[PDB]
């Protein structure tokens, strides 16, 4: 329910369940995603973390209109996503797609 | 971590329970660390009372506020990574980092 | 960054407030205290300090910039935009083949930083813009 | 005549005393961004910071941090003060911010990167894209306290006066704090 930071120059929302925002092949098939941002993560179980919070933080700056916000979708192998999800379960409009970014069907 | 070695914390709490001290002078014991290592060593620490386990990291300020570090009788810092770290200057990683973290902490009364 | 961070200590915080979107030290203190971001109830005070200048790009192909963009100079368009829309053009996002006589199918564009007043302008150019904000668009 | 070298370890107080760190204007720490294990390099930089702060706590530290979670460790050091100028440039954080700004507006990452980089003034005989690109890139971002003649006007007015007369472009000022492209209602003051 926290839509603005303490200073009041950022966007945010309530935490969501892991499966609440994860889109599968079919779930991505019916749900039309337009005017959004795709982010393709590569990695495995032994790969290191990245710190994706600062990737999405400036997109939520409050000096932009709310209707100008962009949906965020991540594509990658579910092991790495479930490894780093502990730091990404509090953000809205964040979709996770298991698989590989080299697959054409996933990108379609 | 999961690959860290054990410590043998029984002798850390054993003299605190000496009977030549009054019972009302006993002290509660709280441990803070990553739950993997705690569940690894818990087989030798499930028989003692007044022993609290807190998952997380001692470098987190919120955990130390929850423990009420400012109100504690004494805080001790131990690292099981003192063996897996090859570089001698780096085996005091977390001990020094947490010591400086607590020293720099600010408390309100 | 190091040299730029040394000769002017405020460069790093300027980058953090222009790139991350206003990373105030209160937010950094909160993050250092909590090691994460937690929820909280709304406060009406969070609606007065959000009026700033946003960075974006605008097209000169159409709109009121087309007349000054059809063979005009960069300086005239920059001055008119600054006078009228409180604009600030610091570069041109120009198509690589826009300056070429032959019309190609290429789309990618490069960046020319701080073009002079007498710089020739192409109608199919994009410019970088700093704009204002309105709080009742939602 | 501009560079001197000395052999020693940062963790050794004697080596820190040899280079007269107590009188040094700042201390700069560089990190190996291509290490196999980022955590090890981050930790080594952390103890370099710890040692230099242990010798002189008031010295200014400008250091690179590979990860944000390791960057948060530095904020727990009692000598680590942001007001003094302890700047932990986070490579991952800044690179992700630049990527997001490019998402907002494509081509802004290179525009920002070329501003921080000192580049000369190079011309190319043939009319190519590189000629215009090199003309653009030669512009860097500088800071200067403004003249007293400008006082009494508005920021857009000073921008137009600097661009037309002095051929100078302003992007931000200080109001009697950093204000990026302030509106026409703000007025420039003395010592701006
Ligand atoms: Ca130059
Ligand atoms: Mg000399």
């Amino acid at each position: 329910v926290k839509k603005y930071d303490s200073t009041g120059m950022f966007h945010w929302c309530a935490p969501k369940e892991i499966e609440k925002v994860i889109l599968t092949r079919s779930e991505a098939a019916m749900t039309v995603l337009s005017g959004h941002v795709v982010v393709c993560i590569f990695g495995d179980v032994s790969s290191a973390l990245i710190g994706l919070r600062n990737l999405v933080m400036p997109l939520r700056a409050s000096n932009f209109h709310y209707h100008e916000l962009k949906h965020i979708v991540f594509v990658g192998s579910i092991e790495y996503l479930k490894r780093e999800w502990e730091t990404l379960h509090n953000f809205p409009k964040v979709s996770i797609l298991p698989g590989t970014p080299l697959s054409r069907a996933d990108l379609r | 971590d999961v690959s860290s070695a054990l410590i043998g914390l029984r002798n850390l709490v054993m003299p605190l329970r000496a009977s030549n001290f009054h019972y009302h002078e006993l002290k509660h014991i709280v441990f803070v660390g990553s739950i993997e290592y705690l569940k690894r060593e818990w087989e030798t620490l499930h028989n003692f009372p007044k022993v609290s386990i807190l998952p997380g990291t001692p470098l987190s300020r919120a955990d130390l506020r929850a423990v009420n570090i400012n109100l504690c009788d004494m805080c001790v810092i131990l690292s099981a990574n003192q063996n897996n770290i090859d570089d001698t200057s780096l085996q005091d990683k977390e001990c020094i980092l947490a010591s400086l973290n607590i020293k720099s902490m600010q408390f309100d009364d | 960054l190091m040299s730029a961070t040394y000769f002017n200590d405020n460069i790093l915080t300027l980058i953090r407030t222009l790139v991350t979107g206003g990373a105030t030290p209160e937010l950094e203190a909160l993050i250092a205290e909590e090691n994460a971001l937690r929820g909280g109830y709304s406060t009406p005070q969070t609606l007065a300090n959000r009026d700033r200048c946003r960075v974006a790009q605008l097209a000169l192909l159409d709109g009121p910039f087309a007349d000054l963009g059809d063979g005009g100079c960069y300086g005239d368009l920059f001055c008119k935009a600054l006078k009228t829309y409180n604009m600030l053009c610091f570069g041109i996002y120009r198509l690589r083949d826009a300056h070429l006589s032959t019309p190609s199918q290429c789309t990618k564009r490069y960046v020319i930083t701080n073009p002079p007043y007498e710089f020739e302008l192409v109608p199919t150019d994009l410019i970088f813009c700093l704009m204002q904000f309105d709080h009742n668009a939602g | 005549t501009q560079v001197e070298f000395y052999q020693g370890s940062v963790l050794n107080p004697h080596d820190l005393a040899r280079v007269k760190i107590e009188s040094a204007d700042a201390c700069l720490i560089l990190a190996n961004k291509y290490c196999a294990d980022p955590d090890a390099e981050d930790a080594s930089n952390i103890m370099r910071v710890i040692s230099i702060k242990n010798y002189h706590p008031k010295i200014r530290i400008i250091t690179q941090m590979l990860q944000y979670h390791n960057k948060a460790h530095l904020l727990n050091i009692p000598s680590w003060n942001w007001k003094e100028g302890d700047d932990a440039i986070c490579l991952a954080e800044l690179k992700l911010g630049f990527i997001a700004q490019s998402c907002l507006a494509q081509g802004l990452s290179t525009m920002l990167a070329n501003l921080f980089s000192m580049r000369s003034f190079i011309k190319i005989e043939e009319d190519t894209w590189q000629k215009y690109y090199l003309e653009g890139v030669s512009n860097e971002m500088y800071t200067e306290y403004l003249s007293s003649a400008f006082v009494g006007l508005s920021f857009p007015t000073v921008c137009e006066l600097c661009f037309v007369k002095l051929k100078l472009l302003m992007i931000a000022i200080e109001y009697k704090r950093i204000l990026i492209n302030p509106g026409n209602h703000l007025k420039i003051q003395e010592g701006t």
